[PDB]
RNA sequence: GAUGGGGAAGCUCCGUUUCAAAGGCCUGAUUUUAUGCAGGCCACCAUCGAAAGGGAAUCCGGUUAAGAUUCCGGAACCUGG
RNA sequence: GCUUGUGACGGCCCGUGAAAAUCCACAGGAAGGAAUAGUUUUCAUGCCAGGUCGUACUGAUAACCGCAGCAGGUCUCCAAG
């Protein structure tokens, strides 16, 4: 009955990210010295790509498919969970406790989680999870 | 035991012509008129104040930058953090509802 | 009407091409707990503002001065 | 191919904003052109 | 202590009016003054505003009501007659 | 004699409606296609106070179905009607307090406000505070509509005239005495000037029919003729009978 | 009668009230039954349901507001919903 | 209180968005010249009405027989470019 | 303590106590854009200009109105022991 699995999908609800899918590589239920709380490693999406239609050139197609990402720290109670999953294999071993509180290591680990998701959006699937939401 | 006048020519007690006494570098009392007070910019929903957001007169703020007049998140300056979590919140859960719906 | 606490802001300001003059003033007033000590203030006349710095070490003021560029107009006291 | 998505809008009532239609049946002519065609009628 | 017999909020009129008068405006001052429940969050939080207007101090929900009371009788009969008309509409 | 005083109110110089903290005019959604063939939601914004008006105001807003834009409409709220609450107006909406019909697509016993003498008016009937219409059949030969008036009286209404499920809400307000000349003054303040009234038998002739005389008296019969003029229509118009 | 199944959980299961240790306890996989009061808001009512159908928890309505389910549980305050960690001598589980 | 319109023998009266074909700023197009000419946007549709309502921005010291938050000295601020 | 400003509250209404110009933020994603190079004049500094009309004095038992240097009438701010 324990759903705040590795690859779980989740919604950001606060902080600078609300509104923004993200999903969950390391889980961290019984807290830790820092961040004593139930708590979660996320890698996400900052900027959805466009709409791509039949009419564009070459060069607007690759424009529009740019994906910014993020890593962030998450408590469990600003998090939205919902049903769908994505594999984080591909990155799981670059994002981690280590790659944080380093300026350096986090814009390593945010290029190789850019790469993984322009993949992942090229070949069309999870079409949810790269869908910006409306509210 | 000094006694002040007005330093405009309105003889009377509008909202627009308040004043406050002062002491000058001279060793006078002299009156300062001052402008109406700034009130916060409310929240497009729920009608609270808006945390960090300057209080100013309408025309001031043209004359400040972005940092003071908006807040790093979406709706940020015009809704407040829990109004926009209710909107993401509630924009999930009804569309996850209409597709149980269509099936 | 502004005040500049670092003496390395303070050069450039005295060489920003629109600074013409400059004042230097001394007071004499006490200290925390001490006996009166020199107080000199440089002011630097820019376009839209006045900066002033104060040192309140004399030994560290006169060198101050000799640094200053000589194109600069300097009004004492 | 795999980029582009099929999103039909409906129509309906209550749902999205109607589309640009031809309106010439309803068009408010001026007042000459009017008077001419009822003259005929 | 009790300090008055039966005048109660109608004390403020002192000796005018006529005490027939004064006795059908405490009736209704007590209904437009009290405090109701809030069908919405369960409280008992909700006053008048203008007359026929009541918010819930929590929630912030307004209901339209009655001039002194949150639900007249002839509205309470409404309801049952809209609903048990409308039962007979679908089923 | 001189011009008596229901004479003056007509041209209107300091007789006219106070008009200036009125939220607005309070009207239904213009008949459109949308009404007519299916239904559209609108939402309860917020509830308000009307100067001069004993109901309260409900602004309601609907999407445009031709424009993104936001439409707001002004509706006289009903018992029951709350914030955020969402409002159904069409020939398809369900008989729920709130919603807007056609008066032929609901069941007899229906009770409705808010109604339409015509279709397309926008709301005629029973809007004052704590009034309402029954309907009391159909003809559906013809496309009428019989229904009952707060007054009493019978009417005989097209069946695509509309109207909001429920009773005006405010009722009870004058069970209440005003109790004092100054809650009267400020009741009228809002309204208009009519307030307060002298009497005709306290004038002179010149004033009024009924002025003059050694003791205050009308002196002939108060009832006057429907076929009267201007002047003359001071009493009891046309009264088919007197007394209690 | 579900007053008198939910009295006995009290003094003899492990129960939980309020929302905010409810979603805990679901996200956690240690629930086994919510119950939620008649007036709760739907937005929160249909929250709680997405958050049991991932753990696949059990939902019960209580059929009145939070403050007969407060009465229900033997407080003397109003209850929103009410999480059942484990059942003791009573069988509201297969019931 | 004009216009469009309707009254009145007429001086003029009604009416203020009205049964009206009621109007112009973002540019693209052109290097023959200055703007003709391609889309779209917006339809709100004169004007007058407050030296106490709304409102961009200044202070101190000094100075005359009589002027100053207006001049002088010093120190600021707003708008447009 | 006095005068005044202001904040959080409470009482009252069948009374619930203006409008517009104007300024800002957000949603949206049309366009424009980097490698031997560009955008930001919502960060800092620097440059130029800011027209027209009113402005003296009385403001009252003598400068206003009452035939007048008339015990009348005429709106308001500051307020020591
Ligand atoms: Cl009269
Ligand atoms: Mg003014
Ligand atoms: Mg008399
Ligand atoms: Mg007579
Ligand atoms: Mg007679
Ligand atoms: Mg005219
Ligand atoms: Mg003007
Ligand atoms: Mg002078
Ligand atoms: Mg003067
Ligand atoms: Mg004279
Ligand atoms: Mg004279
Ligand atoms: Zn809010
Ligand atoms: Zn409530």
């Amino acid at each position: 009955a324990k759903f705040l699995k590795a690859g779980k999908v989740a919604v950001v609800v606060r902080g600078r990210y609300a509104g923004k899918k993200v999903v969950i590589v390391k889980p961290h239920d019984e807290g830790s010295k820092s961040h004593p709380f139930g708590h979660a490693l996320v890698a996400g999406i900052e900027r959805y790509p466009l709409k791509v239609t039949k009419k564009h050139g070459a060069k607007k197609v690759a424009k529009r498919t740019k994906i910014k990402p993020f890593i962030k720290v998450v408590n469990y109670n600003h998090l939205l969970p919902t049903r769908y999953t994505l594999d984080v294999e591909a990155f799981k071993s670059v994002v981690s406790t280590e790659t944080f509180e380093q300026p350096s290591q986090r814009e390593e680990a945010k290029k190789v989680v850019k790469k993984a998701f322009e993949e992942r959006h090229q070949a069309g699937k999870n079409q949810w999870f790269f869908s910006k939401l409306r509210f | 035991a000094q006694r002040v006048t007005f330093r405009r020519r309105n003889p009377y007690n509008t909202r627009s012509n308040k004043i406050k006494v002062v002491k000058t570098p001279g060793g006078i009392l002299r009156a300062q008129h001052v402008k109406k007070l700034a009130t916060r910019p409310k929240c497009g929903d729920c009608g609270s104040a808006l945390q960090g957001i300057s209080t100013l007169r309408p025309r001031q703020y043209a004359t400040v930058s972005k940092t003071h007049k908006t807040v790093s998140r979406a709706y940020g300056g015009s809704r407040c953090a829990n109004c926009v979590k209710e909107r993401i919140i509630r924009a999930f859960l009804i569309e996850e509802q209409k597709i149980v719906k269509k099936v | 009407a502004r005040e500049i606490t670092d003496i390395k802001q303070f050069l450039e300001l005295t060489r920003r091409a629109d600074v013409k003059t400059a004042t230097v003033k001394i007071n004499k007033k006490l200290n925390k707990a001490g006996k009166p000590f020199r107080q000199t203030k440089f002011k630097v006349r820019g376009s839209s503002s006045l900066y002033t710095l104060v040192i309140n070490d004399a030994g560290k003021a006169k060198k101050l001065i000799q640094s200053l560029p000589p194109t600069l107009k300097v009004n004492r006291l | 191919n795999p980029l582009t998505h099929s999103t039909p809008k409906n129509f309906g009532i209550g749902q999205a904003v109607q589309p640009k239609r031809n309106l010439s049946r309803y068009v408010k002519w001026p007042e000459y052109v009017r008077v001419q065609r009822q003259k005929k009628i | 202590a009790k300090r008055t017999k039966k005048v109660g909020i109608t004390g403020k009129y002192g000796v005018r009016y006529g005490s027939s008068l004064r006795r059908q405006v405490k009736k209704l001052e007590i209904q437009q003054h009290a405090r109701y429940d809030c069908s919405f969050c369960g409280k008992k939080t909700v006053k008048r505003g203008a007359a026929g207007i009541w918010t819930c101090s929590c929630c912030k929900k307004t209901v339209a009501g009655g001039a002194y009371t949150v639900s007249t009788a002839a509205a309470a009969t409404v309801r049952s007659t809209i609903r048990r008309l409308r039962e007979m509409v679908e089923a | 004699g001189r011009v008596i005083r229901n004479q003056r109110k007509g041209a209107g110089s300091i007789f006219t409606s106070h008009t200036r903290l009125r939220q607005g005019a309070a009207k239904l959604r213009t008949l459109d296609y949308a009404e007519r063939h299916g239904y559209i939601r609108g939402i309860v914004k917020q509830i308000v106070h009307d100067s001069g008006r004993g109901a309260p105001l409900a602004k309601v807003v609907f999407r445009d179905p031709y424009k993104y834009r936001l439409r707001e409409e002004i509706f006289i709220a009903n018992e029951g009607v709350h914030t955020g609450q969402f409002i159904y107006a069409g020939k398809k909406a369900s008989l729920n307090v709130g919603n807007v019909l056609p008066l032929g697509s609901v069941p007899e016993g229906t009770i409705v406000s808010n109604v339409e003498e015509k279709p397309g008016d926008r709301g005629a009937l029973a809007r004052a505070s704590g009034n309402y219409v029954i309907i009391i059949g159909h003809n559906p030969d013809e496309n009428k509509t019989r229904v009952r008036l707060p007054s009493g009286a019978k009417k005989v209404i097209s069946s695509d005239a509309r109207g909001v499920i429920g009773v005006i809400a405010g009722g009870g307000r004058v069970d209440k005495p005003l109790l004092k000349a100054g809650r009267a003054f400020h009741k009228y303040r809002l309204k208009r000037n009519s307030w307060p009234k002298t009497r005709g038998v306290a004038m002179n002739p010149v004033d009024h029919p009924h002025g003059g005389g050694n003791h205050q008296h009308i002196g002939k019969a108060s009832t006057i003729s429907r076929g009267a003029v201007s002047g003359q229509k001071a009493g009891l118009i046309a009264a088919r009978r007197t007394g209690l | 009668s579900i007053n008198q199944k939910l009295a006995l959980v009290i003094k003899s299961g492990k129960y939980t009230l309020g929302y905010k240790s409810t979603v805990k306890s679901l996200r956690q996989g240690k629930s086994k039954l919510i119950i939620i009061a008649a007036n709760t808001p739907v937005l929160r009512k249909s929250e709680l349901e997405y958050y049991a159908m991932l753990s696949k928890t059990k939902v019960y309505y209580f059929q009145g507001g939070n403050n007969e389910l407060g009465t229900a549980v033997g407080k003397l305050f109003r209850v929103g919903v009410v999480s059942i960690l484990e059942a003791g001598d009573s069988d509201i589980l297969t019931t």
